[PDB]
């Protein structure tokens, strides 16, 4: 699970 | 005296940060001239389809309290290139440059379109950086400053399962070819950049740390054979150490032998506060901090 | 995820740096309103600073913001600083306060040369009132600061380097940290100890980031640990309430971390924690809580 760091 | 990982002053970049919001998504953008660049996942994936059904008015882009009107959006690799209705009058002289493994740059960590922190990093051989970012950090820029010209080299994109960090360049090209997708990706193995470790040891000598210094030498050729079995990069050229070797009177071959003994063990001692070899400092950083 | 020693953004401070020259000396000053503060050693030829001030000519100062020179109106002694009154107000003066930091507290250094910011990094005041900096000749007058809700809190102006390479400054009231003399005499830094409350914060950051290899199953009471600490190069633990949220989030109490600290002493260097020296003391509970949770 790559985490695309958008809020 | 001293050696510290530091950043170049962030003021000229701070005035370029904006908040970019779309739907349930919020991250940071970089506002230069009349364009805002941000990671495309803010519209999340078939990114082309996402763009095709975009409603421009669903954007909220702001610089502090100042809202920016969206004129148009185009895809730029893993970035959106957003044309806005106002020029950023505080746009600095700037370039874009893609960095290579082993090179240092500055991260301005941003949340909600405002700079929160600044720290230096170094691009690993697997194209990740040792960052500190939590959710909302995407779009934080990486930069270097040369002669007052800001060279933008990174926009933060994602964190891998192991916790290390991946960005794209400002051309929209992801470092290391990682995908801006929520999929299982694992970063490759990484090796210590020997050239950087050498720079660190020269810094140590200049700061009076000599306990670890070998009387022995190892030729660059023989070292490189050991290196590839021991998680370190090869040394091909040593021109970048001429100044430091002259300042200290210690040649690269003696430092390479020292590296071999220190790679396994520091034996409970420290070198400039470290208990393990570090490759985060380039020869350039070391020369600047020692000599200005 | 991750943990890095960061600086707060330096923009608001950068516009306050000036170059201050007098005679053969050049260093940095901090220009706020119509005053420039700088280390008083810029007027030195032991130094009798009162004598040096008595023979000073105002026209011998050269103070500049970029290529703009400021007219000098007056000078007053302020401990180890000079307060120099100038004929122009800095229009970029932020809202600001002064505060003297205490050992174990973090702040930001803006390293300056020739009246211009060159680098920015976070530091932590040591138990012997020195900071682990990187400064070379010309850095005196470089300011230390914290930013709290839009107000810049100035807490340090760089003064000198001791023989060991340790860095010492004064607060903005002109009081030297640690009582070191702003003189070129031989002084040695006091004994320094690792700041245990900060090591505790660091180990909580490590747990939150999935690092548990070093975690002891044993426990030691705070006061018993403190007796050990002062014979083992570490400071006593005085504040524990600050750890309440971290203990709650991790399920690990302070007494367990204290036992872990003792054990980390006994194979010191055998392994890093989050890529750092295992007994890192440069992070405060506040810094950790910010980087973990925002």
């Amino acid at each position: 699970l790559a985490q695309l760091q958008v809020a | 005296a001293g050696l510290r990982k530091m950043a170049q002053p962030s003021g000229v970049v701070e005035k370029c940060i904006v908040r970019v919001c779309y739907g349930n998504m919020a991250l940071n953008g970089l506002w230069l001239g009349d364009t805002v660049m941000c990671p495309r996942h803010v519209i999340a994936i078939d990114y082309d389809y996402a763009l095709s059904v975009l409603r421009l008015h669903n954007f909220s882009i702001s610089s502090g309290n100042v809202f920016l009107g969206v004129v148009g959006v185009t895809m730029r690799g893993a970035l959106l290139q957003i044309k806005v209705n106002q020029n950023n009058v505080h746009t600095p002289k700037y370039t874009y440059r893609t960095v290579r493994p082993g090179e240092s740059f500055n991260i301005l960590a941003c949340y909600d379109g405002a700079a929160a922190g600044v720290y230096g990093v170094n691009m690993r051989s697997n194209y990740t950086i040792r960052g500190s970012f939590i959710n909302g950090a995407a779009g934080s820029p990486g930069y270097n400053i040369n002669n007052g010209t800001v060279e933008f080299c990174y926009l933060h994109q994602l964190e891998l399962g192991s916790g290390c960090h991946v960005g794209s360049d400002l051309d929209g090209v992801m470092y290391g070819g990682y995908e801006d997708q929520p999929t299982l990706q694992v970063e490759g193995a990484s090796s210590l950049f020997t050239e950087n470790v050498l720079a660190f040891l020269y810094a140590a000598l200049i700061n009076g740390s000599t306990w670890w210094l070998s009387s022995s030498r190892i030729a660059v050729d023989r070292f490189n054979e050991w290196a590839v079995h021991n998680g370190m990069t090869t040394v091909v050229n040593t021109d970048c150490f001429s100044i430091l070797a002259a300042k200290t009177g210690v040649d690269v071959q003696r430092l390479l032998a020292s590296i071999q003994s220190l790679h396994k063990n520091f034996g409970g001692k420290q070198i400039l506060g470290y208990t393990s070899l570090t490759d985060e400092f380039t020869t350039g950083e070391v020369i600047r901090q020692m000599y200005g």
